[PDB]
């Protein structure tokens, strides 16, 4: 799997939505309507169309400066 | 090994911190500075007393275990020491040598970090140890003595990507009243890396001991500070000299900690964060800009930003 971060309308989204496509929930943010999810790379496009999903973003990298 | 006798690193002197300590060393109860980095050598004799919370967010799992929150790189220990090394008989001394630190480990032993982990780290700095942003529901988070949120988030790290969930978290921090400080980057680029590049975040460039901008410092920062030949704490219970916009960043965060501590001590409130354009004494960022030592060409410039931060003058502006 790859790790992505999904932004949602919390009132229109349930995290079980992502399990059928091979997704698993890593972390549910308390302060923003988003969830970090591990999913098959082939399923990213699937997430985008799920109820309550507003955006799906890749997990990028920062480095010490 | 016997600890060395205390010295004041050149950068602490440059940012005019020592004269502030008679007013405050940052040890005002409600003030905490969250340092999102590689962790901390939490038992370091020149840091331990100021380590108020030690947590990790690596791999998307929040852990408060010492084993998980400890520094496996050294960078976080160094950054934290620039902010908050104790004023005592050993080692070095931080800009704000009495400020409480939250060490939030978002970078691994290699000094690499996922944006997801960093966003979790910012969330943790807002929530604090109690897991709740705003316990009493008043909208006051930073500066609320009933809450345990940090007042400063310091990010000596950067990446090229601008993600909306990350920005959303940055926005939550800003609205909590938290001053966010981040390294501009070390690629000699025309503009800061993320999250420094966000409007709500103070981008920090690096100067050397001759007051020249470091060649590596990403341009168009908001302010600048000591970032070359910077002696600080390092594992294990030792000291090291480093360069980078990561070393400049803590000097600024330390100045902010002094401003907010002094302001709270006097008034029982904190100052608003402010904006990049602010040139008043009514916000933290306004004060930073107006009191900075305007190096290079007159005014804001692409190398120094508004200039080199000066804690003494900033604190006077805050209390004036
Ligand atoms: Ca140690
Ligand atoms: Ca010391
Ligand atoms: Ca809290
Ligand atoms: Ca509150
Ligand atoms: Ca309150
Ligand atoms: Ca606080
Ligand atoms: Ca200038
Ligand atoms: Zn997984």
């Amino acid at each position: 799997t790859i790790r992505v971060i999904v932004s949602v309308d919390k009132a229109k989204f349930n995290p079980h939505e992502v399990l059928g496509i091979g997704g698993h929930i890593v972390y549910q943010f308390k302060l923003i309507p988003a969830v970090v999810v591990d999913v098959p790379a082939n399923a990213v496009g699937k997430l985008k169309k799920m109820p309550g999903v507003e955006k799906v973003e890749f997990d990028h990298q920062a480095v010490l400066l | 090994s016997t600890q060395p006798a205390q010295t004041i690193p050149w950068g602490i002197e440059r940012v005019k911190a020592p004269s502030v300590w008679s007013i405050t060393d940052g040890s005002v109860s409600v003030i905490q500075v969250a340092v999102l980095d590689t962790g901390v050598d939490y038992d370091h004799p020149d840091l331990a007393a100021n380590i108020a919370w030690c947590v990790s967010t690596l791999r998307g799992k929040v852990s408060t275990k010492l084993r998980d929150c400890a520094d496996q790189n050294g960078h976080g220990t160094h950054v934290i020491g620039t902010i908050a090394a104790l004023n005592n008989d050993i080692g070095v001394v931080g800009v704000a040598p009495g400020v409480q630190i939250y060490s939030v480990r978002v970078l691994d032993a290699r000094g690499s970090g996922s944006y997801s982990d960093i966003a979790i780290g910012i969330e943790q700095a807002i929530l604090g140890p109690d897991g709740v942003a705003d316990k009493d529901g008043d909208g006051i988070i930073a500066g609320d003595p009933d809450d345990d949120a940090a007042e400063v988030i310091s990010m000596s790290l950067g990446g090229p990507a601008d993600d909306s969930y990350l920005y959303d978290m940055i926005i939550q921090a800003y609205n909590a009243g938290i001053v966010i400080v981040a390294a501009s980057g070390n690629e000699g680029a025309p503009s800061p890396s993320y999250p420094a590049a966000y409007p709500e975040v103070i981008a920090v460039g690096a100067i050397d001991s001759n007051d020249n901008i470091a060649s590596f410092s990403n341009r168009q920062p908001e302010v600048s500070a000591p970032g070359v030949d910077i002696l600080s704490t390092y594992p294990d219970d030792s000291y090291e000299t480093l360069m980078g916009t990561a070393m400049a960043t803590p000097h600024v965060s330390g100045v902010v900690a002094l401003i907010q501590a002094a302001y709270y001590q006097k008034y029982g409130k904190i100052l608003p964060v402010g904006t990049f354009d602010d040139i008043s004494k009514n916000t933290v960022r306004g004060i930073l800009h107006i009191t900075a030592d305007d190096l290079g060409p007159t005014g804001w410039d692409a190398d120094y930003g508004y200039g080199v931060v000066r804690a003494a003058l900033a604190v006077q502006a805050a209390l004036g």
